[PDB]
RNA sequence: GACCCUGUUGAGCUUGACUCUAGUUUGACAUUGUGAAAAGACAUAGGAGGUGUAGAAUAGGUGGGAGCUUCGGCGCCAGUGAAAUACCACUACUCCUAUUGUUUUUUUACUUAUUCAAUGUGAAGACAUUGUCAGGUGGGGAGUUCCUUUAGUCCCUCGAAAUUUGAGGCUAGAGGAGAAAAGUUACCACAGGGAUAACUGGCUUGUGGCGGCCAAGCGUUCAUAGCGACGUCGCUUUUUGGAUGUCGGCUCUUCCUAUCAUACCGAAGCAGAAUUCGGUAAGCGUUGGAUUGUUCACCCACUAAUAGGGAACGUGGACCGUCGUGAGACAGGUUA
């Protein structure tokens, strides 16, 4: 945001936006495996029996 | 305020390792001596970088702390500042 | 085992093997471990008041008003204070801008405190790279007398002169000379101050390079250079004066090759020197003999300062009086 | 390694009398007989004692850098200048003194010209372009300069107006570090 | 406008020859004495030494030596220590006492040194004082027209260092009208000159950069003069969950879809319900409050839902100057 605020040209904004979106893309690319693990735990915790310990 | 960068991504031509290291100072910007004096970081600009973390051993079995590194990207195009170390 | 401890310390802390051997010789394993933890631990920052311009309670009140947390540095130093936190930068505050104080270390306190400059006296400082020592001599003598300041380098020289004019010493002549050349060129000073360049093993928090950037070659050349430095200082000093004049040697090195050995050499070479009690309250006794090398038993009065014992930079002092 | 010459010390005393009053007191004999004498090295002038000059002349011209207190340097056109290094003597023998507040002194230490809201109290009978010395509230010498106008015009002028043309201040010292 | 140049001005950096010397100057010496008071260091005679560390221990140190052994105390062994201990021999220093004295220095008093008054004898008083050299400086005066960068000799000298280095000498690679002021800068203010009349118009979007590995092909002659996509590896990037300046505000028409909802289906541990993603789809409709300079974010209230945009971004000062140049001002004008 600061870089774009001090941007001076259309190509400047071009490459700045491309670079930022690339950073987020690479971050998710590394986050590839936690998403799979959390999807699996979500599926089971959904298909988990629900008891009442107090009753 | 924001446009300065404190550390640079230095790639070592030998040992094939890239590490983030602090910037010591700016020595020569070939585009403009005025940019050199101010400290402008353009493409191909040699700066002094602390390489204590790398731990390269020099002659007499001695270690080095500060070495030349050529900024080799266009930081205005891509904010991240990247240099190749000179060894 | 000794070798196992050496390897473990070198691996875990990054010290060179040879310097680690010297430090292990210097301190027992408990004291050694405390010393290494201390010297990787950052030192506190102190502020020295400009007695010529203002006084301690007024400066403290001003910095409290501006939000700086202060504490007096022991009973020993009246002119000093210690900084905990400061909302306003210390550089930009009006007191520092006007010259009410300076930033420094307690090791910068100790040597000029050992010295006792008086009014209308002739003084020398062949190493005043920050300029705090010259400024504090000026503050002690109340801008009465003459100060000569000698430097090797234009850069720290201009830093020196900036500090001097900011603190308003008004009676110092600043020069770029050789410290060895100074006595023959002028000589005849009532008091002389030597902050000899050393290995810097005392303060690796300020100089992390010394953790490794010290080889045996440096450990050999540096003591020879400071030996010639003390030769120059003792040549400069005056034996007889209306006000007693003394030589002060201060260094920031902890290794024995730098400490007590060169002063033993100077004492052996020139009988005119005696050593007197340097007058410093907290310190450690000088070693009578370290590595098969007998030193004059009078070195008992010599003081040492360690980061682990006291929250001060590793520092070394010596005070001498000239007969003829 | 020279003393000043005729026109050189003429311009020097011209500036020094535009800014001070008792240049007799500056160049007057002392009790011991030693005198404060103008020195100039590398086209830069210094104020030293005669004994200091005598004991310093033993040094080679190139190796010696500073002597006494630097007063100023002469430009290529020959115009003489007095600096913040020469500030203390100027404050000691000031003719007109102008005192500023803290909120105005901070821009003054930065390098900004004096504004009317900055000054605390005024000197009287000040000529329009006469030199003056700028102090803070604590009578600490901050700088020197030529006033834009006289005291009465400053009184009747807008608070936002420029008061003194800010020549030199404490900035030079930390500039070099 | 950016931008280039010119002159002035500042900010600088550097040069401003060589040899003596005035101005100088640092240290010593002598002049310079007599006493008294002291102190220090060298003469000696003696007493006692000795821890940074660990080792049992407060380890001068060196040479022999494995128990003289009075006793096996302890040698030996053994740790632990740079150094190991018994012994008998050696010599260094100190901490001192004393005097068996020599010197040195400070202070005091006095005149005998020195210097003044008087001037053809008096006084200050060992303070000043003068002269002697060993230095350094020197743009001032006079006169004429080597140093800088690098490596070796590791040779000689001076040092240091328990034996190897440091600083000079030596050698050989490259450099070079004078005090009046100068050279020069992608720099500053000022005044001026020069140059562009101004921007985009098959431009815009969703996937970063640097380096390496791999890589079909092409290439100077062949995947190696080399160019070279997709991927992967290293850095950003990891072991415990506020940004926003002038603006807006409302309504209305029309259009696009890059679709919030309605309709339709494809996929999902989609039991049901409630959902998520994907696409066909513009007929339909698409509300507030807080907060703020003000918007969005976030926050909460309704509601099927509160989606994004376009409509030539749809309709209702600068000089003439005058007074200042280390910085500015002007109820001055010409006025567009």
């Amino acid at each position: 945001v600061r870089l774009l605020k001090y941007a001076q040209s259309l190509y400047q904004c071009k490459q700045l936006k491309r670079a930022a979106l690339g950073r987020m893309a690479t971050l998710i690319k590394r986050l590839k495996d936690p998403l799979i693990y959390l999807d699996q735990v979500r599926q089971h915790l959904a298909r988990l029996p629900d008891i009442n310990p107090t009753t | 305020m924001g446009l300065r960068y404190k550390k640079a991504n230095v790639t070592h031509p030998t040992l094939n390792v890239t590490v983030q290291l602090p910037i010591l100072s700016v020595k020569k910007n070939p585009s403009n001596p005025l940019y050199t004096q101010l400290g402008v970081l353009t493409k191909g600009t040699i700066i002094e970088v602390n390489v204590s973390d790398l731990g390269i051993v020099t002659a007499s079995g001695k270690i080095a702390w500060g070495r030349y590194a050529q900024i080799t990207n266009n930081p205005e195009n891509d904010g991240c500042v990247n240099a190749v170390l000179l060894v | 085992y000794t070798n196992q401890l050496l390897k473990d310390i070198c691996a875990y802390y990054g010290y060179n093997e040879y310097l680690a051997e010297k430090l292990l010789n210097l301190f027992p394993p408990r004291e050694a471990f405390a010393f290494f933890e201390a010297n990787e631990t950052p030192r506190p920052v102190v502020i020295r008041t400009n007695t010529l311009r203002t006084h301690r309670r007024d400066l403290a009140q001003a910095l409290i008003n501006r939000g700086v947390t202060l504490e007096p540095v022991g009973k020993w130093s009246k002119v000093g204070l210690q900084v905990f936190d400061s909302k306003v930068p210390l550089g930009a505050t009006p007191e520092y801008l006007a010259g009410h104080y300076i930033l420094q270390a307690a090791s910068s306190f100790l040597p000029v405190m050992a010295l006792c400059p008086q009014e209308n006296e002739r003084c020398l400082d062949m190493a005043a790279a920050p300029g705090g020592k010259t400024t504090h001599m000026a503050a002690l003598m109340k801008n009465t007398g003459v100060i000569f300041a000698n430097d090797p380098s234009k850069s720290r020289a201009k830093g020196l002169i900036g500090n001097i004019h900011r603190l308003g010493v008004r009676n110092t002549i600043v020069c770029n000379y050789d410290a060895r050349e100074f006595p023959r060129v002028i000589g005849g000073f009532d008091r002389v101050l030597l902050d000899a360049p050393c290995s810097g093993t005392g303060v690796i928090c300020k100089d992390p390079s010394v953790k490794t950037n010290r080889d045996a070659k440096d450990f050999m050349q540096l003591p020879h250079t400071q030996k010639q430095l003390l030769l120059a200082a003792i040549d400069s000093c005056n034996h007889a004066s209306k006000t007693g004049g003394y030589i002060v040697y201060s260094t920031c090195s902890v290794c024995v090759e730098e400490n007590e050995e060169v002063v033993n050499y100077a004492l052996s070479r020139r009988p005119n020197v005696k050593l007197v009690e340097t007058g410093l309250p907290f310190g450690k006794e000088g070693f009578t003999s370290y590595m098969g090398k007998t030193f004059h038993p009078s070195l008992k009065l010599t003081r040492r300062f360690y980061p682990h014992l006291y929250n001060v930079d590793g520092f070394f002092v010596a005070k001498f009086k000239k007969i003829g | 390694m020279r003393p000043l010459t005729d026109q050189e010390m003429k311009i020097v005393l011209d500036k020094l009398a535009n800014y001070m009053t008792d240049l007799k007191s500056l160049i007057a004999p002392l009790e011991d007989g030693d005198r404060y004498v103008f020195r100039m090295q590398k086209d830069r002038v210094y104020y030293v004692k005669l004994s200091i000059a005598n004991i310093a002349t033993c040094v080679a011209r190139d190796k010696l850098l500073s002597l006494g207190t630097c007063l100023g340097k002469m430009t290529k056109s020959g115009k003489f200048r007095l600096h913040i290094t020469a500030l203390p003597i100027l404050a000691q023998n000031a003719r007109y003194k102008i005192w500023v507040k803290d909120n105005g002194a901070q821009p003054f230490l930065y390098g900004s010209n004096i504004v009317k809201a900055h000054v605390g109290r005024w000197t009287e009978d000040c000529p329009e372009h006469s030199g003056c010395v700028v102090y803070n509230m604590a009578d600490i010498p901050l700088g020197f300069g030529v006033t834009a106008r006289s005291t009465a015009e400053a009184r009747r002028l807008d608070p936002t107006g420029i008061v003194c043309f800010r020549q030199a201040d404490c900035g030079e010292y930390l500039r070099d570090e």
